[PDB]
């Protein structure tokens, strides 16, 4: 499984771990087997002006199950009242890029 | 944080004006920019925002239906787009950033960097 | 406050949203012991302090 | 919503202290009322945010406070760049509403 995330959530990616990319981008199970590399990718993955074609999920209703991968960009209810598609107050565009 | 705007335009009544704003030294994407009017010996008006992760935007009633926002994260550029101009619309024309809504400290309130105004003449 | 004179504030006799919290992009940590982070709005409390 | 500022213009001299205000139609969250300041020729820069709060910049010769209709902006000692037209700003009802302006 590969993907790009910043230096500081690298610790995330492992066993009985919690953040938003534990919980919301790529969870792991508590009895995985098998082995998490990474590396500094700044001479690739970086650019001047910022580099936004990297994103990674802000907001979700719950926590991924190990292995599951949730692609949908549903407006997230942060309140009490329906969104109906339309990002404002209390309804937020689920996403957001490391830039 | 700077926000560098285009320069000043002269345009025609039915005549309509793309004015950008590019961004630097922050995350594009982490923030809404909004448009504020200043018509000459008038206060601020607040047009409207975009939201450059996703491109949605909103709009003061009073834009709405003339006024459209896009962005272009490649660049970290956003532009408005104000169309069927009238004489009434002649203003300086400013961009600037806010948090987005999820901000838990409310910096979504407040506009905290302006770009250079530009005037817009119709 | 400083952290050598903390400061405790005593929380009593309301309603504990944990969600508004937990679930907001402006932390950078949230670890919670003892309990889940999920859990906390099925909880009750003789009392919280912050 | 309507966010009234008076007086219109404020004259005082240079070292002296002034008190500008800003009266709300209606109650105003005090985490949504901000204070710019606007030199001629310039664009608004941030003061004050969620009402009494200074922007990152911002001297701490420039104070605020208040709450629910009436907020204040203080400038505890008025320097030569401070006489400029000041805008109190409030948020709600997911629009951004300024008031009419005054000037120093």
């Amino acid at each position: 499984d590969s993907f790009v995330i910043r230096g500081d959530e690298v610790r995330q990616i492992a066993p009985g771990q919690t953040g938003k990319i534990a919980d919301y981008n790529y969870k792991l199970p508590d009895d995985f087997t098998g082995c998490v590399i990474a590396w500094n990718s700044n001479n690739l993955d970086s650019k001047v002006g910022g580099n936004y074609n990297y994103l990674y999920r802000l907001f979700r209703k719950s926590n991924l199950k190990p292995f599951e991968r949730d692609i949908s960009t549903e407006i997230y209810q942060a309140g009490s009242t329906p969104c109906n598609g339309v990002e404002g107050f209390n309804c937020y565009f689920p996403l957001q890029s490391y830039g | 944080v700077q926000l560098v705007q285009s320069g000043a335009e002269v345009k025609k009544p039915g005549a309509s004006v793309k004015v950008s704003c590019k961004a630097s030294g922050y995350t594009f994407t982490g923030y809404y920019m909004h448009w504020v009017r200043q018509a000459p010996g008038q206060g601020l008006e607040w047009m409207g925002w975009i939201n450059p992760i996703s491109s949605g935007t909103s709009y003061a009633q009073t834009f709405q239906g003339r006024v459209t926002m896009t962005s272009d994260t490649s660049i970290t550029t956003a532009y408005m787009e104000l169309s069927r101009l009238r004489s009434d619309d002649t203003a300086v024309y400013y961009c600037a950033r806010a948090a987005p809504f999820y901000d838990f400290w409310s910096g979504y309130s407040y506009f905290d960097y302006w770009g250079q105004g530009t005037l817009v003449t119709v | 406050a400083s952290v050598y004179a903390w400061n405790r504030k005593r929380i009593s006799n309301c309603v504990a949203d944990y969600s508004v919290l937990y679930n907001s992009a402006s932390f950078s940590t949230f670890k919670c012991y003892g309990v889940s982070p999920t859990k906390l709005n099925d909880l009750c409390f003789t009392n919280v302090y912050a | 919503i309507v966010m009234m500022q008076s007086p219109g213009t404020l004259s005082l001299s240079p070292g002296e202290r002034a008190t500008l205000s800003c009266r709300a139609s209606q109650s105003v969250s005090s985490s949504y009322l901000a204070w710019y300041q606007q030199k001629p020729g310039q664009a608004p820069r941030l003061l004050i945010y969620g009402a009494s709060s200074r922007a990152t910049g911002i001297p701490d010769r420039f104070s605020g406070s208040g709450s629910g209709t009436d907020f204040t902006l203080t400038i505890s000692r008025l320097e030569p760049e401070d006489f400029a037209v000041y805008y109190c700003q409030q948020y709600g009802s997911s629009a951004w509403t300024f008031g009419q302006g005054t000037k120093v």
